[PDB]
């Protein structure tokens, strides 16, 4: 085989494509993925001088099930939340922020939630996703240790209540929640949590992220049947902000 | 005594600590035993180029 | 502890689902009866089957099975019949590609025949598995990734085994039916055309692999860190937007200044496993065909390390020394 | 003055005493032990 | 040296205690297989020694 | 310069060590106590690389060669020129990964989620720390840890994979192997099915779970989940590193003799006639 | 006036005191300990 | 000096007492394997040497 | 030249000022490494001759 | 008026007169090393 | 030199002093071993080739 | 005045008095210990 | 040149005091670590060649 | 007025003082100490 100038043959033209085919190949990735959380904007809430290398992509349209519309990106910020209590900490920018009131009340930091369309998901068949299990017909615990009617123990070592039922995912085979009927003591009607943040035992249920005094402010649904994705994140974050805000030796630094 | 004033002033987790104790003792003492596993059956190079 | 969401505490058991369906009708070809195993429960889900049955899968499913026969056949005649040498020496024996001499012609069943007939019905298997893979996604309404990413890796299937062959004008450059064979067979490649390290395409293909391991890690942590706000559930969270996308996005961001969206990061994992056959297939094409010694072709484009020191154990100790004596 | 613990002064006192007379024990038994032990093999 | 007993107004009694026993414990442990050496030091083994 | 939905999350706690002292960003970046000595050990690791580079009488990036000192040094110190810049190296190294970790951690910690990404971070740690420390230390000598050069330490692999004769006979490189191509072809259709769901032919809607699960069961005749995929692809990348730091390390202390005679155990088992 | 802990400042002082009388303790027995060992066996 | 009883106001003492122990011992099995892995200052064989 | 003043309405200093630190010390840095990688004008090496 | 990052003419004129100032004091000292280094070995 | 102190009013005394003493003792070791690498300054050496 | 950690001008004048004691008693200390090396064996 | 303090209009001192902080160490220990790898200004080799 | 940080021009004459006081006490050591190792090992 020959050169067609000096050391230069098909395997570096070869190798010389694949460069350029490669550089437009990252600069189409990265303008991919800006869809999101763009443009910029300082700590003030005004928009940044600085707007980084890449430009905005163009827009594309989503057309969704249950005629429930369109989508189209990038676009306005629809999951944005109205008032925040939040302080500066500083006069520019780069430090962080402090809460005004509680926290895990307001919604703000670990337990920081956004703001979803009030509408439960769907299935195919167009029914809600997640449903208790005392309206699923034909579901029935198949193997591990059955929760329901086991107390339930805080991150403190109180007892608050037992498991009354689970919401499971119906089109997934899979328990989603834990229901959670509270002594009067420790508040008043039924509440929902997670299967992420829960350990089963033989004898009883332990919920480590909160105490036993929380338990009677976290969010409850509006429907006995069904849940919407706004009550879900709100529910879902309240019990992670727990981990930093039960306790102030969580927040200080461990050493 | 007078009592172990264990009525309400000894809400205590007792055995925390030194679970913590333990288990430092855990994976110091496995360490030994797994550098058991190729220490004593030591090995010898010899060098035949460049470093 | 926390839980840390790798092994599911309770299970639970319904009826079972046949599938969703359109005017495609395709009930009509699905089979009926399903099974649900308790182990694997405890990863994912536990109901096996029904499977789809076409005309695609059937042929490819019978051709395979002739490749099979023919190959594990041929492996025992080798042996003389024998049941218990077949089963001692199975890791060694092989089917043999042609001998050089014969070029492109067809050679006799005792030098490469049966392997040309093996070999045939192979490529027709592999070509009817990838049309089924396209009608599938046709039929469902579906994009067609799936079909694209299994044709990358049939592109380094076919210049490893058609293209290559022809374009060095012999039968005999394929790949031995083995398992230890064609481990022989990478080696003396290697050899034979100087060294594959100093192939860039080689080390791009690497490098590619290399970056799909490290994203798959990735994205699997990532996943099952935010799993407590609903993040494996990704196709609702594209379309509405929740906080474990943002709290993923922003881990990202903090670690390492840039991050990405819920949707954009399967771009990145799609092309980064894709473009490994394919540098991987150029590479092995230009082979033989235009470089010949891969070291020589380093040292005359200036990139082959030069070292000083000197060569032989007699210039750092002696054999007595290493002896003890 | 400061306790974490909800004891006073007189039952760390108290407390104090027995934990003392614990280890004053359990150290003249390790060396008798090692008295024996240096009789049986010197180590300087 | 006349006011050591204030330790137990900062530290729990029982906790210390506990993970005092399994410190000592696994101190004792380490010496003895320590000890458990060829030289003037291993006598559980007394069949390959001197009998 | 923030995201829309970043500034909520700007909250101050959740370090290991240092409370506000370094509770703050640099433009993206969160800087903390393991920020900075992350940034010390990398621009002290990278300085005395060129350093080394430019007494070498090259900066290529192509030939730049730093390599460890000689088998008879052992396990004590060279000079720095022969060898013993490679050692400062490696620990500036250990200790800039090790920090990189921490940070993973409190970042992990101060936005309220698992952590999952510094566990998987620390197999690749241990595979790097087994390939420069634990091996040489069991074989008695620093000089047998890679040398750093883009183009030299493939030489180095060639010439310790040819000291075994054949090792691809080794049983661990097979189980490593086996498990890096089933990571890869996992992450491909993964993303591929991912992709297609959100991504339908114009006009048409887009799809669900359900719809994917069905694909999968009319495709191979079983689905694993949108759970049970990534906890298999972390167990796999997670299990190939594994075994390539076990395939690694039995090569030199524990096993001495060529690879493929390794197998004569199963050639010569009494059961056969 | 300064208090990070809580703690006044006789109680402070008296804790020190402690402290202070504690590490002196301790230091003379790793001087003797010392001082034994540089006799067995000198390092110098 | 005089004036350094105000770490005190500084410092939790319950952290800085778990602190100083830890790392004391750790600085004392240190030093110990240290002169341990040495040739003039092994205490187990110099008797053997003098026997 | 005398509307030179007018770039600062379009860069942040802030940003201008960290970059421009980097760039210095960095060129700096490589002029420095690259002058020591020749004969003539290491000045370690030619204070080791001219002694 | 075009403005980018929110300042006035007035602040950017006294925001570069600064910057001059400090500029061309690196250059002094820049030029003074210059001299004395080719005072020391030439290369030109 | 004299207004040295308004260094408290930027930075917590709280945080700065557990890394000071981290940096402290890790500089010291540091140093320790960078002595003992050597052949000149290796103090456990020279006691054994005195006697 | 100006306080990003909350403390006064009289605190931080009190505790700057303190730090500045600890660290002359640590370098009259190290620099005895230097000077008992250097005669030992001498450097430069 | 009689205006260089309005820089603290521009930069918090919390951030740039430790960006100084570690670029000092950075580079006091690079130096110091270049002149250890000459031959003419090594001072740990010329005790030893000196004595 | 501009001002990013919320300082006044005051605190920044006074901060500005202070940082110079000790960049020149910082200058005069290193300065010592390198005539020092001149005197010992000349470079030039
Ligand atoms: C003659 C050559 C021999 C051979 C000799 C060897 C030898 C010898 C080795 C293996 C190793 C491996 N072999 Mg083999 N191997 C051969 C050919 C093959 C073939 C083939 C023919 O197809 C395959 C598929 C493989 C593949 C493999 C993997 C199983 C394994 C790679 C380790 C790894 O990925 O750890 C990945 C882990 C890491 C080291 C990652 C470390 C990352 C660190 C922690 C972070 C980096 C930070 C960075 C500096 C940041 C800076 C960037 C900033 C942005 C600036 N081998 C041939 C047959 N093989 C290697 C192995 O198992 O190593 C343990 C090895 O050393
Ligand atoms: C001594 C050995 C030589 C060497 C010789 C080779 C050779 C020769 C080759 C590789 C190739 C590769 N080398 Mg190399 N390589 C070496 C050292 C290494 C090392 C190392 C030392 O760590 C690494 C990391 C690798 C790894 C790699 C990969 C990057 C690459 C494989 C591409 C791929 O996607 O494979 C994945 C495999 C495939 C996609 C094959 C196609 C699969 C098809 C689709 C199968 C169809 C299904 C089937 C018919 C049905 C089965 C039955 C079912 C159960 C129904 N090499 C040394 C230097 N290397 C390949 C390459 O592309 O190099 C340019 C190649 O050919
Ligand atoms: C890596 C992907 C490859 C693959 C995977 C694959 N196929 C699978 C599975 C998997 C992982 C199943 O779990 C499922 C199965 O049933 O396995 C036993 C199956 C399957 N793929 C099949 C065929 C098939 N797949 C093909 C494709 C592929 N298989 C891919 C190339 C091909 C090819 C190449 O042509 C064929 C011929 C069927 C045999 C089966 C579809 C299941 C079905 O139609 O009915 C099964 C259900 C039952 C009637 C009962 C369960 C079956 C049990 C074996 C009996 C009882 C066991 C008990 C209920 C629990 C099982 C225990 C577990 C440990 C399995
Ligand atoms: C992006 C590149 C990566 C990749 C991608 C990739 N591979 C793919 C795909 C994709 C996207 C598919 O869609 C396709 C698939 O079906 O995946 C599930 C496939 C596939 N890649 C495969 C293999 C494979 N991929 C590999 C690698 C890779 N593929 C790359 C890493 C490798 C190697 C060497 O690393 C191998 C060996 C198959 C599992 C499958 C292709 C199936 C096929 O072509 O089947 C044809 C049919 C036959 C040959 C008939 C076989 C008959 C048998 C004798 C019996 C029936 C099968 C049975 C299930 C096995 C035995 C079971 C026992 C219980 C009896
Ligand atoms: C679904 O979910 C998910 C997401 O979401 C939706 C995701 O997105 C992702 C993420 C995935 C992707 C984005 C895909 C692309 C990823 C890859 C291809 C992986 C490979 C990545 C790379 C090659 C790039 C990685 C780059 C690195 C590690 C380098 C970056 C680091 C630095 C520049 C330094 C870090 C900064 C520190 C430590 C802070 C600074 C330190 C201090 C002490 C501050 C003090 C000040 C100073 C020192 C001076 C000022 C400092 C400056 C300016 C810093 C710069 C300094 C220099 C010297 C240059 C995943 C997986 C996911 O599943
Ligand atoms: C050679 O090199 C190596 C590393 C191998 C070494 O060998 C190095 C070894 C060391 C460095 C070793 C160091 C060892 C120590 C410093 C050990 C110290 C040990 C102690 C201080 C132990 C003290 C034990 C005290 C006890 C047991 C006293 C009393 C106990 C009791 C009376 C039990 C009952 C107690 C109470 C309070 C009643 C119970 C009431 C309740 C309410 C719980
Ligand atoms: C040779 O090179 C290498 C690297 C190998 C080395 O070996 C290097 C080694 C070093 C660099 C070593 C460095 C070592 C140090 C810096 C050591 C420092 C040690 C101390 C400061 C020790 C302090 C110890 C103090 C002690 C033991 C105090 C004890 C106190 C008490 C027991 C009193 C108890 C308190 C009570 C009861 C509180 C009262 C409560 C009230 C409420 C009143
Ligand atoms: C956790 O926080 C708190 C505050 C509670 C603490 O820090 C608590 C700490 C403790 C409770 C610490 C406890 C520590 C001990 C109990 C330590 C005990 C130490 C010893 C008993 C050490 C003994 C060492 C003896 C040695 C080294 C002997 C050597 C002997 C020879 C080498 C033989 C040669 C001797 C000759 C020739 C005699 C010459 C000697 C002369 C003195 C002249
Ligand atoms: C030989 O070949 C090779 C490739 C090897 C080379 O070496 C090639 C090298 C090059 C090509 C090098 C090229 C180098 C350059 C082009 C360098 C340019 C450098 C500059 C323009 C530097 C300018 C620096 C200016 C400065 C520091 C000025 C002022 C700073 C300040 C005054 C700081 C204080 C600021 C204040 C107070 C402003 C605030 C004011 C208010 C009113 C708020
Ligand atoms: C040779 O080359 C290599 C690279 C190998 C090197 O070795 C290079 C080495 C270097 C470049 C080393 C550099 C080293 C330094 C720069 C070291 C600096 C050290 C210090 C600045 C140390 C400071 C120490 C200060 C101390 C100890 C102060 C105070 C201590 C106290 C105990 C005071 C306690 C205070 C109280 C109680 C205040 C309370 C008051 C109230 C009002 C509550
Ligand atoms: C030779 O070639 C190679 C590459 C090898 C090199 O070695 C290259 C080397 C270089 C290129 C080196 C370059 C070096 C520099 C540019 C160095 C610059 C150094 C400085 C500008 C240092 C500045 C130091 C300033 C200091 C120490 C100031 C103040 C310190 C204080 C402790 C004062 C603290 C202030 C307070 C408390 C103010 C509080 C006031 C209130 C009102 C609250
Ligand atoms: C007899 O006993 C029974 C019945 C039990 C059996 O049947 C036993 C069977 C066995 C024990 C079987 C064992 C089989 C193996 C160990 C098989 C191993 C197979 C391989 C490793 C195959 C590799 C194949 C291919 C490779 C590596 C690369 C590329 C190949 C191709 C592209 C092939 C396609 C060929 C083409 C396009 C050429 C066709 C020719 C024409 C003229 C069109
Ligand atoms: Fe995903």
């Amino acid at each position: 085989e020959e050169t067609f100038f000096g050391n230069f043959d098909l395997a570096s033209l070869s190798l010389w494509l694949f460069y350029g085919f490669f550089a437009l190949l990252i600069y189409y990735l990265q303008t991919e993925n800006m869809r999101e959380g763009y443009p910029l904007e300082d700590e003030d809430g005004n928009t940044a001088a600085n707007q980084g290398p890449f430009p905005l992509p163009k827009e594309k349209t989503f057309k969704l099930q249950h005629g429930r519309g369109e989508l189209t990106l990038p676009g306005e910020d629809v999951q944005r939340r109205d008032n925040l209590a939040l302080r500066k900490t500083a006069h520019g920018n780069g430090f962080p922020m402090e809460p005004t009131g509680d926290p895990m009340l307001d919604g703000v930091g670990p337990a920081s939630w956004s703001k979803r369309r009030d509408v439960p998901e769907l299935d195919a068949h167009g029914h809600p996703k997640i449903v208790p299990m005392s309206a699923a017909e034909g579901f029935g615990v198949s193997a591990g240790t059955d929760p329901r009617g086991l107390p339930v123990m805080a991150g403190d070592g109180e007892i608050v209540g037992l498991v009354s039922d689970m919401w499971i995912d119906e089109a997934e085979q899979l328990v989603r929640y834990l229901e959670l009927e509270l002594d009067p003591e420790w508040g008043d009607g039924k509440r929902l949590v997670q299967r992420q943040m829960v350990r089963i035992k033989s004898d009883r249920v332990k919920v480590r992220s909160i105490y036993g005094k929380h338990f009677k402010n976290v969010p409850k649904t509006k429907s006995p049947n069904q849940v919407t994705l706004l009550e879900e994140d709100k529910i879902m974050a309240y019990y992670a902000g727990g981990t930093l805000y039960a306790d102030e030796s969580r927040l200080e630094p461990q050493l | 005594k007078w009592f172990d004033e264990w009525n309400s002033k000894n809400p205590t987790d007792i055995y925390k600590p030194a679970i913590v104790v333990g288990v430092a003792g855990g994976a110091v003492f496995a360490a030994a035993l797994l550098v058991s596993m190729g220490q004593p059956l030591a090995t010898d190079s010899m060098q035949t180029g460049p470093r | 502890p926390e839980y840390q969401n790798i092994f599911t505490q309770v299970q639970v058991q319904g009826p079972a689902e046949l599938g969703v369906d359109n005017e495609n009708n395709l009930t009509e070809e699905r089979t009926t009866g399903t099974g649900f195993s308790q182990l694997i429960g405890w990863i994912g889900n536990a109901q096996l089957g029904p499977i789809y049955l076409g005309w695609f899968g059937i042929i490819s499913l019978v051709t395979g099975t002739l490749w099979f026969n023919i190959v594990g056949f041929n492996m025992l005649s080798q042996v003389g019949y024998s049941i218990p040498e077949f089963i001692r020496q199975l890791f060694w024996l092989a089917l043999e590609p042609p001998s050089p001499e014969y070029g492109l012609r067809m050679p006799p069943l005792d030098d490469g025949g049966w392997f040309i007939i093996a070999s045939f019905f192979l490529l027709v298997s592999v070509i009817s598995w990838w049309l089924r893979t396209y009608q599938l996604a046709e039929m469902h309404k579906m994009g067609k990734h799936v079909a694209w990413a299994f044709a990358a890796a049939i592109w380094l299937f076919l210049v490893l085994g058609l293209f290559r062959p022809i374009l060095m004008g012999s039968w005999s450059e394929a790949v031995p039916y083995g398992i230890f064979p064609h481990l022989d067979w990478t080696t003396a490649f290697s050899i034979r055309y100087g060294n594959l390290y100093y192939n860039p395409f080689h080390a791009l293909s690497i490098v590619f692999l290399y970056g799909s391991v490290l994203l798959f890690a990735m994205h699997g942590a990532t996943i099952l860190a935010v799993t407590r706000f609903g993040g494996d559930r990704e196709l609702e969270q594209i379309y509405d937007r929740g906080t474990a996308s943002e709290r993923a996005g922003l881990f990202w961001r903090w670690t390492m200044g840039f991050n990405a969206t819920m949707e954009g990061i399967h771009r990145w994992a799609w092309w980064f496993a894709v473009l490994t056959p394919i540098t991987g297939g150029i590479g092995i094409l230009l082979t033989g065909t235009v470089v010949d010694n891969w070291f020589l072709w380093a040292v005359e484009h200036n990139f082959a390390p030069d070292y000083t020191q000197d060569y032989g154990y007699e210039a750092y100790t002696t054999y007595d020394g290493f002896l003890g004596r | 003055d400061l306790s974490f613990t909800g004891l006073t002064d007189e039952q760390a006192q108290e407390l104090h005493s027995v934990y003392m007379s614990g280890l004053w024990l359990f150290s003249a038994v390790a060396v008798v032990a090692h008295l024996a032990t240096f009789i049986w093999r010197p180590w300087f | 040296m006349s006011k050591f007993y204030k330790i137990w107004l900062i530290f729990d009694p029982r906790r210390v205690f506990v993970a005092q026993g399994v410190f000592l414990f696994l101190l004792a442990a380490m010496i003895h297989l320590v000890l458990l050496s060829t030289e003037h030091f291993n006598w559980f083994e007394l069949a390959a020694a001197n009998a | 310069a923030l995201l829309s939905f970043e500034r909520k999350y700007r909250v101050r706690g959740g370090t290991l060590i240092g409370g506000d002292l370094f509770d703050f960003w640099v433009g993206p970046f969160y800087v903390g106590f393991f920020g900075v000595t992350t940034a010390f050990f990398a621009l002290l690791g990278t300085i005395l690389i060129f350093w080394g580079a430019s007494q070498q009488g090259t900066f290529n990036p192509w030939l730049i060669n730093i390599a460890p000192p000689d088998l008879s040094y052992g396990l004590g110190m060279a000079p720095l020129m022969e060898g013993g810049l490679w050692q400062i190296i490696t620990i500036c190294a250990i200790g800039a990964f090790v920090s990189w970790a921490l940070r993973e951690v409190e970042i992990c910690r101060k936005l309220g989620m698992g952590y999952h990404v510094p566990f998987a971070f620390s197999v690749a740690i241990f595979a790097y720390v087994t390939l420069v420390v634990f091996r040489p230390l069991l074989m008695g000598a620093w000089g047998h840890g890679f040398p750093y050069g883009i183009w030299s330490h493939l030489d180095w692999v060639s010439n310790t994979g040819y000291a075994y004769l054949h090792f691809h006979y080794n049983p661990a490189h097979m189980l490593a192997v086996t498990f890096f191509f089933t990571t890869t072809l996992a992450l491909a259709l993964h993303g591929a099915l991912v992709l297609s769901a959100a991504n339908p032919p114009k006009g048409e809607e887009v799809k669900g779970p359900d719809n994917e699960d069905t694909f999968f069961r009319d495709f191979i005749g079983y689905s694993i989940g949108t759970l049970g995929i990534h906890r298999v692809g972390l167990l796999l990348a997670l299990n190939a590193g594994f075994w390539s730091a076990v395939c690694i390390i039995i090569s030199g202390p524990v096993w001495t003799k060529g690879w493929p005679e390794w197998w004569n155990w199963w050639l010569e088992m009494p059961i056969w006639p």
